[PDB]
């Protein structure tokens, strides 16, 4: 029988590092590649990479290069996967899976681990939304609610609609606020969005221009 | 006070709102549209303020007061609270069912130049002024449906009794410039509306 | 025309104080009482109290006594409602409405003010749940997710069910974990529940007894 | 981008098929994933079966679209099913099996603890578990009169035994806990109601 046992579930702060172990039994650990796959919160399976145990060569996905390092210890037939600078998105289920030969037929998945990355106080990232025309400001990746957006320091109140926030899979909030202005004043009057996030003590002014 | 959690009807159904456990005399009703302060509908049992419609009428059955609306107009949907002395009711979610369907309005924004200067690329697809509150959002990259990194909020009430929702797509700057256009498709009551943006 | 203009929307930290203005125009400010009514975050209206502007006397609800200070400035015909040491439950819409006498025809309700009290990183208040029987622990008022619960330093793992947390009106989280043990061992072996909330760095142990 | 249906429903013997749109020729793999345990491979390449897997699972390819046919939906074969062509998997399909044995709920109610009462707080915890399906109504009564304020109920969720559990919390001041005679938690499930009553002893 072939068994793969993974480390215990861990909860980590953002910016910390988590190393998940994966001990192999019932087969020669060197003769098969070891892939690592996520599950994401409510999303689908995601391929992280693979590591040749016999030589140590590692291949990583283009979205994880520079953040993930896969090592192994042949003395105890175990593999490792480490994530550095954990983000709010990184909370997921991490599985180690054995590759039968080349290509990509998968054989076993072990048990999986839960690496929960809790949310911290974060300031929003405010970006413009270039353009009767509509222009606005994007308020992305802030925690927790609420945020306050005022245009031209409260002077512009007509045609302003600030849509309710969305709870992303990471757990952070994102919000948008757009205003409706005549098309003849685009290159004429500046439109500034004043965003306030008191929980993070963040006051930001951004200029919306075409 | 005990009130129904929600009542349902249609234009002309004329649903009556019950108010259990109230004492004799001095019963008032309030209509609260979200986003604005509530207004008085019944002075005491059956009286009406000047300037309010006669379509709203109150009555008492000794131990339980009630409010009758002769015709459920498309304008008259709100939370209703009956108050005896200094305590209100539970609140009735008075919803309609025969209202005309309103097609959604979709606005799509490509990732900003500033955001792209930080290795981030997000598409903002804002939906507004649609009734009822049930829209399906699907993203397509040059016709290929894409589901990874899509966050769509649940629809919410506006100040004009219509619904609004927002859909976001998180992308890396590389995959934003590779495709020729990204499309936000929103389907509402079978009729779909579509907006496309390009790296320009 | 009779108008009641209220102050702007305010966001406050827990423990802070908020004062809401209500300036009356178009009628004699002295001849009518001024009530203050909440809306709660998605719940129904909630009466706080009323104030006599002519005499200065006030009457508060039993659940707000010692917390709300209602005062008026008759010079400019304005009424004030002050909430001291805002809790996470205090995020709600606040309205001022005028009245008179024993009857309650609250004619005008002003406009309203949105007071939002953001959720703070708080550790759980662990309480015991005294009792084939079942005993457990209550994990109340913690934010944000997650919390880890173990019994007897992980020695007890049979018949343990840690229910998913509930999102209350305040925005905090409450969780419960229980263990099923034979009824003959209540007076023989103790029981300790260990609750971990890493975001607030809280580690607490409690003993559950009948 | 391999596209799978969001969810599929059936019953014993329904024999539903899961579609895997957008797959290339050859090298199509299917994985069955019961949450809380590692996913297990079911189909190697289009139609091959690992030793020890059930013949109930068979795969096929209709030119460009892969598919996973199950001969008869057993009440156990409920899970998320993913199709992978090389390293990228599908959206995932929520397989739900119907006609499953309905289970009566089990309810435990705890009065406010002594420590919590010494904090001017009072919480009643009504914990429900081991009921199928996950459709229950929780009502709080105080001396026969229902109470609605200060009630927070979580949505029922899957357990480790494929049954549903939900928890309900009633928040009160200490004065109203002692003044009343008994607070009761009533949960209705498929036409039968289960009641648990506590009091200030």
């Amino acid at each position: 029988q072939v068994q793969l046992v993974q480390s215990g579930a861990e909860v980590k702060k953002p910016g910390a590092s988590v190393k998940v172990s994966c001990k192999a039994s019932g087969y020669t650990f060197d003769d098969y590649y070891m892939h690592w796959v996520r599950q994401a919160p409510g999303q689908g399976l995601e391929w992280m990479g693979w590591m040749n145990p016999k030589t140590g060569g590692v291949n990583y996905a283009q979205r994880f290069q520079g953040r993930v390092t896969m090592t192994r210890d042949r003395s105890i037939d175990t593999a490792y996967m480490e994530l550095n600078s954990l983000r709010s998105d990184d909370t997921a289920m991490y599985y180690c899976a054995r590759d039968y030969g080349g290509g990509y037929p998968l054989d076993f998945w072990g048990q999986g681990t839960l690496v929960t990355v809790f949310n911290q106080i974060k300031g929003p990232s405010v970006f413009p939304l270039a353009p009767t025309a509509a222009l606005g400001c994007l308020v992305k990746d802030y925690f927790p609610e609420p945020v306050t957006v005022s245009w031209n320091s409260g002077a512009l109140t007509s045609g302003v609609h600030t849509f309710p926030a969305v709870l992303q899979s990471s757990g952070l909030y994102s919000l948008s606020s757009v205003v409706t202005v005549p098309s003849s004043s685009l290159g004429t009057q500046t439109y500034i969005c004043n965003v306030n996030h008191k929980p993070s003590n963040t006051k930001v002014d951004k200029k919306v221009e075409p | 006070l005990t009130q129904p959690a929600s009542v349902s009807g249609s234009p002309g159904q004329s649903i009556t709102i019950s108010c259990i456990g109230t004492s004799s005399d001095n019963v008032s009703w309030y209509q609260h549209h979200p986003g604005k302060a509530p207004k008085l509908m019944i002075y005491e049992v059956d009286n009406r303020p000047s300037g309010v419609s006669a379509r709203f009428s109150g009555s008492k059955s000794g131990n339980t007061a009630s409010l009758t609306i002769s015709g459920l107009q498309a304008e008259d949907e709100a939370d209703y609270y009956c108050s005896s002395y200094e305590v209100f009711g539970t609140g009735t979610k008075v919803t309609v069912l025969g209202q005309p369907k309103a097609a959604p309005s979709v606005t799509l924004f490509p990732p900003s130049s500033e955001e792209l200067q930080a290795n981030k690329a997000t598409l903002v697809c804002l939906i507004s002024d649609f009734y009822p509150g049930a829209v399906t959002v699907a993203w397509k990259a040059d016709s290929s449906p894409v589901k990874a990194g899509v966050e769509t909020t649940t629809p919410s009430k506006q100040s004009n009794n219509k619904y609004a929702a927002s859909s976001y797509l998180s992308l890396t700057p590389e995959q934003w410039k590779s495709h020729r256009s990204y499309s936000c498709q929103v389907t509402h009551e079978g009729s779909t509306v579509e907006k496309t943006v390009a790296p320009t």
